[PDB]
């Protein structure tokens, strides 16, 4: 019945300070070593600090330190870490990490995580932008379009093809966050390509945030530019 | 529930010819915390600015080789580690054939061999506490007082040390280790009397290899935390004395060198006292499950 | 300060894996503290293998630890479906800090290898005409689900301004992964081409287009 819960992420923007918290219980909290670890949204994990178990001593990764201060009460409990400047590569989630009861060199017990997500952007409906078949999207009976939907928070948006006619072949991709703090995200449709020319294919945009409803149709790319 | 010893961080051992402890967890070596700690003392001197070098290579080198001359007994650690568990688990020691007697000589034998891997690897590291205990002398010489050596950094770090000295529960220590030998030299007692009575020589031989672990630890307890008590002490009293403006070169050598060994033996006593404390309400709640299958 | 891990290993339920984990002589082959984390999507990482060797109590034998050099191992024997998933190699690398692996994903194959299907699509004349430049290179049907994409600018290679998203799982059970890179107006008319790089399963795809 050992739990950790990590907290105090979400929306922060740049340049300013943040401070997450990992309550623990089910185990004696000030008997153990903590450890504060993250993952990017598109890589691996990343050791951060270690407290000790009275929270005396403090040591930190060369990539982090300098920028981070890892701090207990154990009185209450809880672990802290304090970023001083947030910057963009903070985007990650923060997992609190309980040193192993076999040993100090491995970590037995780690919580879900908190996300962390850094931007300055107020909020913002996105464009729309066609991306058209062509002889290079077109490989036999087969041809992709799609529509880019572009620099918008908060998420989400949905995407929907011919107000819902089209299903097959359809993908929406996860947005990505971007080094402006917008996200970005395309959906996909793999259509026959000898009915390019006979149909229409528009996505339905809509980012209920900023109350956007926004429709493009999907020509087929004309002659050369 | 609680049946099986998960950490035997507790194990120690002890150099023959000049008696450093050492423990599995680091910094190993107490000295290293002296090291540690005479970092604090040359940042508050101009003179002996370049101890930031010596104790980012040779310091941190001596830690790095003790922590890996450590893990190389993490195959004896697993060997002794298997009889442990063994032995204090009645059903798993069923499942062999070997009597308990056999057992318990094994475990002595791996026991031994475990400890002694701690020694025999950190010997050529133990051989770098002298050195860097001389080079630190050597470089106290480098201020350039004389007679007139101001104490200022020395009574400043006592100050801070009365704070750190009050951060650990002394007083709750020195009540658990009581009530916890009290409860635990009854119930060798207790194991001692009923044994005649009752047919169940397994699940007893489990109770008392416990018991014989639990009377290791108490010790290490025991004896850290009168090594914890004593440098508290010494530094209070050293609070409590005279307070000279100015000592000579060679009496701030020595006042920094005592103030820093009782500092580094209170922090590794510290250090172990709460892996010990873990050890014992570990052992304690294998014994009452022991005890439960027992009685039950 | 990083310990390789291979991007993806796969096998069908019954037979072995091997993941490994390559270090420095400063961390994996200085020490015998070598550790092993399993995560699953939305779980808490989950430590499998602590001290090169050693399993933590409800570990199952199948999981296994070993090291040689600056190399650890985990092998994993007889497959299941709760074996698909992130693993991660841990290791102390000194003055009390520790260094992750870059992670390998497991996974049990329940179909066929597929290799991706790329379409690289040019900047809009919608976005040009507002001054901005986006190349959009879409990953399709592949499995298992890992990629690895690369961006090569008039054939040198170029990683500013590139956002890649985590291989999603489409209805078919295959997987999709889409790659962006932003640029302005400027950048995309003073080249020749531009391409998309698509690695998966050892095997490269390249895509280009042309401003001309």
């Amino acid at each position: 019945q050992v739990q950790l819960v990590e907290s105090g992420g979400g929306v922060v923007q740049p340049g300013r300070s943040l401070r997450l918290s990992c309550a623990a219980s089910g185990f004696m909290f000030n008997s153990y070593g903590m450890h504060w670890v993250r993952q990017a949204p598109g890589k691996g994990l990343e050791w951060m600090a270690f407290i000790s178990y009275d929270g005396s001593d403090d040591y930190y990764g060369d990539s982090v330190k300098g920028r981070i201060t890892i701090s207990r009460d154990n009185s209450k409990n809880t672990l802290f870490l304090h970023i001083n400047s947030l910057r963009t590569e903070d985007t990650a989630v923060y997992y609190c990490a309980k040193e192993s009861n076999y040993g100090e060199n491995a970590f037995d017990v780690w919580g879900h995580g908190t996300m962390v997500t850094v931007s300055s952007a107020s909020t913002k409906g996105p464009s729309v932008f066609p991306l058209a078949p062509s002889s290079k999207s077109t490989s036999g009976g087969t041809a992709a379009l799609g529509c880019l939907v572009k620099d918008y928070f908060p998420e989400p948006v949905t995407v929907s093809w011919n107000s819902g006619a089209l299903t097959s072949g359809v993908h929406t991709f996860p947005a990505v966050l971007q080094s402006s703090g917008l996200y970005s995200l395309s959906s996909v449709v793999t259509v026959p390509s000898s009915s390019l020319g006979t149909q229409t294919y528009i996505c339905n945009v809509n980012h209920k945030p900023s109350n956007t409803k926004v429709d493009k149709k999907v020509e087929p790319k004309s002659c050369d530019k | 529930s609680t049946n099986t010893t998960d950490n035997i961080d507790y194990f120690d051992i002890s150099d023959e010819s000049n008696y450093y402890l050492i423990s599995q967890l680091r910094p190993h070596f107490s000295n290293i915390y002296f090291f540690d700690e005479f970092k604090r003392y040359a940042s508050y001197h101009t003179e002996i600015k370049r101890y930031e070098d010596i104790h980012k290579t040779k310091v941190n080198s001596l830690l790095n080789e003790a922590s890996r001359a450590i893990g190389i007994c993490n195959r004896a650690k697993n060997t002794v580690k298997g009889l442990i568990n063994i032995l204090e688990n009645p059903q798993k020691f069923k499942t062999q054939r070997e009597s308990y007697d056999v057992k318990l000589r094994q475990y002595e034998e791996k026991k031994e061999a475990f400890r002694g891997c701690l020694l025999n690897k950190n010997r050529k590291n133990l051989d770098q506490i002298k050195k860097i205990n001389n080079e630190i002398r050597d470089l106290l010489e480098k201020l350039k007082c004389s007679q007139d050596c101001q104490t200022n950094v020395y009574f400043d770090m006592i100050k801070i040390y009365l704070v750190d000295f009050k951060k650990m529960p002394y007083e709750n220590y020195d009540t658990f280790i009581k009530q916890y030998k009290n409860s635990y030299l009854s119930g060798v007692d207790m194991i001692r009397k009923i044994e005649k009575q009752i047919d169940n020589p397994v699940t007893i031989n489990a109770i008392k290899f416990t018991q014989k672990e639990m009377g290791y630890i108490i010790d290490r307890f025991e004896y850290h935390l009168q090594k914890v008590k004593h440098s508290i002490d010494q530094v209070t009293a050293l609070s409590d004395g005279v307070k000279p403006k100015q000592v000579t070169k060679n009496r701030l050598k020595e006042y920094y060198f005592n103030i820093g060994n009782y500092y580094s033996i209170f922090k590794f006593g510290k250090d172990s006292l709460n892996m010990l404390n873990k050890a014992l309400i570990h052992k304690e709640k294998i014994v009452h499950n022991l005890l439960g299958e027992l009685f039950g | 300060s990083a310990l390789t891990q291979p991007r993806s290993v796969s096998g069908s339920p019954g037979q072995s894996v091997t993941i490994s984990c390559t270090g420095t002589s400063n961390d994996v082959g200085f020490y015998n503290f070598v550790s092993w984390y399993q995560h699953h999507p939305g779980k808490a990482p989950k430590l499998m293998i602590y001290d090169v060797t050693e399993r933590p109590s409800g570990v199952p034998d199948r999981f296994s630890g070993s090291k040689s050099g600056n190399t650890a191992s985990l092998t994993i024997s007889g497959l299941q479906a709760e074996d698909e998933a992130e693993y991660y190699c841990c290791s102390y690398a000194g003055t009390y800090t520790f260094v992750f692996g870059h992670g390998t994903k497991v996974t049990v194959l329940g179909q066929p290898k597929a290799n991706p299907t790329v379409t690289l699509f040019p900047p809009s004349s919608e976005e040009l005409q507002a001054n901005k430049a986006t190349l959009v290179c879409l990953i399709s049907d592949f499995y298992p689900g890992a990629v690895t994409v690369a961006w090569k600018a008039d054939s040198s290679p170029v990683k500013a301004g590139v956002e890649t998203t985590t291989p999603s799982k489409q209805s078919n059970n295959k997987y999709a992964a889409s790659s962006y890179l932003s640029l302005t107006p400027e950048q995309w008319k003073s080249h020749r081409s531009y391409s998309c790089q698509v690695t998966h399963e050892g095997s490269t795809v390249e895509k280009t287009v042309a401003p001309t």
